[PDB]
């Protein structure tokens, strides 16, 4: 399903 | 950057006079996403025009599908009007039942 | 045989109008099945396919949660991007992101997708090895550094081999009727006289699925690229696709041209000729 954000992918 | 949209006005099924059908306007390869699309019948905006959800291609160019229900004939003209930042004025593409 | 599940995120900052516009869509192959619009009267994950409609409240709540999470993430990424490219908050900008997984015939991870662009140009993408990153410019190298620092590729990878594949499989099993379908295109040739010496032959392929298809024209058995027009594959608005190819032919040579259509829904490739 969608990607579950655990820590994040901040630029 | 900014890209000029492609306008494809066409029917879902082969046009038949008196037979119900679906008028479609497929606008693609444009950027940014901000864009206005209107389905016109005889120069006047149509009554019920909805559109698909915004999406993009592999080159990041967006594409949208504005559709409505219409019954093809030989007295009325149908067209697709599009306003975009890359367009100097609204572009209008008449529906040709040959395309 | 092989199937694919992809997600598309689009964030657009709008100065003076408040929070940025967040539009995301979910695809199984060429079939959209979910949507999330921040400008919806009730922002939440919604079904765009009959086969996903059977999912319980949990699916929609969790999906909405992840969607909004991504929304916030991109929301910070916009400002961070403003810092990177030394840009103003009075200008509109866009962050796009597509990511998916490819299920193979053996039921194993065939290919992975995770690429993001800023303002229409490549920003950063995940490599084939699903372990390293590729940045397009200097500003994206910062993001790459951070992601390398926090082992993000590992998490997204665990996602690719985990929930992604399993839920893709589940979807395929739920909507086999339309997802595992391979409808052949209804094709035909039409004639449209340009003048008294020229006429355009148009090859129509309608209501086919999936979208991938090949249309070519041949004069006496030789492919024609001159004076040929192929329109982009378009949606029928009902879950099918359309596409036609036209050739400008001098009157009297119509019977020397043939249309050629390659599609998955066809046992053998099609060879058409104008049938008045």
């Amino acid at each position: 399903i969608r990607y579950p954000k655990t820590f994040g992918w901040l630029w | 950057i900014q890209r000029t949209p492609k306008i494809q006005v066409y029917s879902r099924h082969p046009p038949e006079n008196g037979k119900p059908n679906f008028l479609n306007c497929y606008v693609s390869g444009f950027h940014p996403s901000d864009i206005e699309v209107d389905l016109l019948k005889n120069g006047e905006k149509m009554g019920k025009v909805e559109h698909s959800d915004l999406s993009f291609s592999k080159d990041w160019s967006f594409y949208l599908l504005y559709y409505t229900e219409f019954t093809p004939n030989e007295k009325d003209e149908y067209a697709c009007r599009v306003n975009h930042v890359t367009l100097s004025g609204p572009r209008t593409v008449k529906w040709d039942r040959d395309m | 045989g092989s199937h694919s599940m992809k997600y598309f995120y689009t964030s657009v900052s709008r100065p003076g109008r408040g929070e940025p516009r967040f539009i995301s869509v979910g695809y199984v192959d060429d079939t959209q099945f979910v949507r999330f619009d921040s400008d919806a009267e009730s922002p939440r994950e919604e079904p765009r396919a009959p086969w996903v409609e059977q999912e319980g409240p949990e699916y929609w709540e969790e999906a909405t949660r992840r969607a909004k999470e991504a929304a916030q993430t991109h929301r910070e990424n916009l400002r961070t991007a403003l810092r990177y490219y030394n840009q103003s908050e009075a200008g509109s900008h866009t962050i796009q992101k597509m990511y998916g997984c490819d299920l193979g015939p053996d039921g194993r991870l065939l290919r992975g997708y995770h690429q993001s662009a800023y303002d229409g140009k490549d920003y950063i993408a995940l490599n084939g090895d699903l372990r390293s990153w590729t940045a397009a410019d200097m500003a994206a190298q910062n993001t790459q550094r951070k992601w390398e620092g926090n082992r993000y590729a590992e998490r997204f990878r665990a996602y690719l081999e985990g929930e992604c594949l399993e839920w893709l499989r589940r979807y395929l099993e739920n909507g086999k009727e339309t997802l595992q379908r391979a409808d052949p295109p209804k094709t035909h040739v039409t004639h449209h006289p340009v003048s008294d010496h020229e006429a355009t032959l148009r090859c129509w392929a309608l209501g086919f699925y999936p979208a991938e298809i090949t249309l070519t024209w041949q004069r006496d058995g030789e492919e024609q690229t001159q004076d040929t027009e192929f329109v982009e594959t378009r949606p029928g608005g009902d879950g099918t696709f359309q596409k036609w190819g036209a050739v400008v032919v001098p009157s009297g040579e119509e019977q020397r041209y043939t249309c050629h259509v390659q599609h998955e829904g066809l046992p053998e490739p099609l060879t058409l000729r104008w049938e008045p």
